[PDB]
């Protein structure tokens, strides 16, 4: 198969995404949730790991690491310490709101995914680190957790299989840096949300020093569907190493901003034209598209015509897939102002532990503010580029790369715009 | 935005603070949610619980939380200063937060901002004279397809225009509680031009289950 | 009020590669000497994971 997109409603995993049906236990049980879970629990961790590594499912958090291998390093015999699965439900990234709808509208899918994942690695309990601002979603998840506890699906003798598993909900306190897995692990333990250094990986030393696997909501909620329908069913979509379905949040300067599931290798132009209703002012009014939120660099209209929205066709397009969050800017937008706002967001969300981010993100914010005001010279611009090259790869966590990438993308794609802005400032005020 | 504390008669270590007995039971449940030997994790929820006692954190809840969990108070100070959702100053009853990140900036969140500023007669980070509102500016809050959006207390008011946020402010001043939802025609996340996807009824259990399971 | 002195050898520091060369230069010129052994610091056993132990006391209070 070579033509992707136009996903049929039968193959969509996330039914009741829009909340038109019941989100509680009885509504979810009539859609396919909690069905033959005890058979999977009896088949066990080797079968679950094989079925999730046959599908080719990667990490939907934004790094794209293979889920089978990542859940496979944790499978090892015990050394006296318990094992834990932790679900990253933070989404501090701008443009991304898919897991909010997953938690609010399909919480039992998340709980069943937690149970299947904890069976895969032999985890003792599950910790769900929801965002601090998401009070209603946390309460909905707690209601669904109590409803599953009442029916005997989890807790004592989970689903009639003899396995012990628990689920906990830990609210955040409004931090983007807590979305990072090691910083999330530290913030669970009651400390400041500052990321650790790998090694040690969380599979060896994680939360409370126990073995730990941190997985996204989107890659956890699809695990029972993978283990039930089959790995080849999930692998039948998309390209090779690009298998499955993906949730896209299209927003910005579009007619109908929305969250919609789609085939993993759908073209960007087809997705924008079909689901979002088109760019404001037509397709010819396009200026720039950010494919995966503020971490991923922007791409102009010249590349957006013939691009595919998977991992490989976007890393080859000098950008990244990220969280698959589409931000659309048309011709009536100041790109430098948008990038300056993104850098201001990155400097307002920075843990300040390690030196290069702590100094260089503020430096980039000041330089970008001077760029927006135009009070700068062209010779500074490449210097700003070098500043990004002194941040990427020299930081503890990947917020430094996620802050250096938009500046590099904006410079590389719109150096003439910046040069025109500063020369207009020079010829006007001087 | 000062990260150091100066002793004032309003905010002193001798400020009266103590949890209610029902909050003591809730704190005990929070502590029992965590493994033994790692009680310090309970610093994160319980301190937030203290905020729900007052709406803000004087330096008497931090010392009390440090005392009931056997942790030094400087760790509680670190926790209260690292995160932005803990109020170390007395905020108003209705704390309004406006998201001005780029997916919300493209859909004119600054229009909402100047409408609120014109209506309430205050600026960003300023409290109303009757202590009913407090307007600040925050980063992204994870509802970017519903841009522009604001958050009041723990409720989300999304997809607003200036008229809707004016109506929300007049409803808050009257004492009623508005519905925490988008003010447009759509409900949660569907496109405004009709449901493009998920129009089929759900298949139900037993569909697509492979053999040998 | 300057620091007056009468010691000609007040600012005489001599540099040697090894202890034996210094001791030979000392006994060559007829100077009584005191020799102090070199205090090499003891190597440690550093571990970043030790800050996140499960049942030990080496857990960091904060970071
Ligand atoms: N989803 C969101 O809200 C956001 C997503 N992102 C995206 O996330 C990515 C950055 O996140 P990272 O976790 O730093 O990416 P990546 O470098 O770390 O690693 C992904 C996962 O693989 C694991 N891993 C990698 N090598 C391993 C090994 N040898 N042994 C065991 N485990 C190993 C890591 O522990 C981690 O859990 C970027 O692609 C960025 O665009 C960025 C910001 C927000
Ligand atoms: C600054 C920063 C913030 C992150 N925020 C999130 C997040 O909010 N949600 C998420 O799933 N992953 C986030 N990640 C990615 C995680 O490091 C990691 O990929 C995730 O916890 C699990 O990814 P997986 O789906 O491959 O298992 C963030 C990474 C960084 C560097
Ligand atoms: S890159 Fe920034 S946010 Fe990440 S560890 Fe370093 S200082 Fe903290
Ligand atoms: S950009 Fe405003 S809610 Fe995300």
């Amino acid at each position: 198969k070579t033509s992707f997109g136009s996903l049929k409603d039968e193959d969509r995993i996330f039914t009741n995404l829009y909340g038109r049906h019941d989100w509680r236990l009885k509504g979810a049980q009539s859609r396919g949730d909690w069905y033959k879970t005890k058979e999977i629990l009896l088949k066990g961790p080797d079968w679950i790991l094989g079925e999730v590594k046959t599908s080719g499912l990667r990490g939907r958090g934004g790094a794209g690491f293979p889920t089978g291998l990542k859940w496979s390093f944790m499978n090892k015999p015990s050394d006296g310490r318990p094992k834990y699965l932790v679900v990253n439900a933070d989404e501090g990234e701008p443009g991304t709101c898919k897991d909010r709808e997953i938690i609010r509208h399909d919480p039992h899918k998340l709980v069943e995914g937690c149970l299947v994942g904890g069976r895969a690695m032999g985890a003792r309990a599950a910790y769900i680190y929801i965002r601090g601002e998401f009070y209603n979603e946390a309460s909905n998840l707690q209601v669904a957790i109590r409803e599953a506890y009442e029916a005997g699906l989890i807790g004592k003798n989970a689903c009639g299989s003899g396995y012990d598993f628990d689920v906990f909900v830990v609210r955040g306190a409004g931090a983007y840096i807590c979305g990072e897995e090691t910083a999330l692990i530290e913030s669970i333990e009651g400390k400041q949300g500052k990321p650790r250094l790998k090694p040690p990986f969380p599979a060896d030393v994680g939360v409370f020093g126990c073995p730990t696997t941190v997985a996204n909501v989107e890659t956890v909620a699809v695990s029972p569907t993978i283990c039930r329908r089959g790995g080849a069913w999930f692998a039948s979509f998309g390209r090779e190493r690009n298998s499955g379905t993906k949730l896209f949040n299209i927003s910005g300067h579009v007619n109908n901003p929305c969250t919609v599931e789609e085939e993993m290798s759908v073209p960007l132009k087809e997705l924008i034209e079909k689901h979002a209703g088109g760019v404001t002012g037509g397709w010819d009014n396009l200026l720039a598209v950010i494919p995966g939120g503020s971490s991923t660099p922007l791409i102009p209209k010249s590349v957006c015509e013939t691009v595919l929205m998977d991992f490989d066709a976007l890393i080859q397009a000098q950008t990244g897939l990220g969280t698959a969050a589409v931000i659309v800017m048309d011709r009536s937008t100041d790109i430098v102002k948008a990038i300056a706002r993104l850098i201001e967001f990155y400097k307002h969300e920075s843990c300040g532990q390690c030196t290069p981010c702590r100094e260089g993100v503020d430096w980039m914010n000041k330089v970008m503010a001077r760029f927006v005001r135009g009070d700068a010279r062209p010779a500074e611009i490449d210097s700003l580029w070098e500043i990004s090259k002194q941040i990427e790869g020299h930081t503890i966590c990947a917020l430094g790369d996620g802050a250096a990438w938009p500046v590099q993308g904006l410079i590389r794609h719109f150096r003439p715009e910046l040069e025109e802005r500063m020369q207009r400032f020079a010829q006007q005020h001087q | 935005a000062l990260f150091v504390h100066r002793d004032t008669p309003k905010n002193n270590p001798e400020t009266p603070f103590d949890f209610t007995p029902e909050n003591y039971k809730r704190i005990e449940a929070i502590v029992k949610n965590y493994p033994e030997g790692h009680k310090a994790a309970a610093v994160l929820p319980v301190l937030d619980l203290a905020q729900r006692q007052n709406g803000w954190l004087p330096i008497s809840a931090m010392n009390k939380v440090a005392e009931i969990l056997q942790v030094p108070p400087m760790r509680v100070y670190e926790v209260a200063t690292f995160y932005t959702m803990y109020n170390r100053k007395p905020v108003g009853k209705y704390h309004i937060q406006v998201c001005t990140t780029t997916p919300c900036m493209l859909r004119n969140s600054d229009s909402i901002l100047e409408a609120i500023q014109k209506k309430l007669g205050i600026k960003v980070g300023e409290t109303t004279p009757d202590k009913l509102f407090t307007l600040i500016e925050v980063e992204c809050l994870g509802a970017c397809v519903n841009a522009p959006m604001v958050q009041i207390n723990d409720n989300y008011y999304e997809d607003l225009t200036p008229k809707d946020i004016e109506e929300i402010i007049d409803e808050l001043k009257a004492g009623k509680i508005p519905k925490p939802g988008p003010r447009s025609g759509r409900f949660s996340c569907e496109p405004a031009g009709g449901l493009t996807s998920l129009t089929e009824p759900p298949k139900g259990p037993g569909f697509g289950v492979q053999a040998g399971l | 009020g300057w620091a007056s002195t009468a010691d000609p050898l007040s600012n005489l520091v001599l540099t040697f590669s090894t202890k034996e060369d210094a001791i030979a230069f000392a006994e060559k010129n007829g100077w009584s000497y005191d020799v102090e052994e070199r205090k090499v610091p003891k190597p440690k056993s550093k571990s970043y994971g030790a800050n996140f132990s499960w049942n030990k006391r080496t857990r960091v209070s904060t970071k």
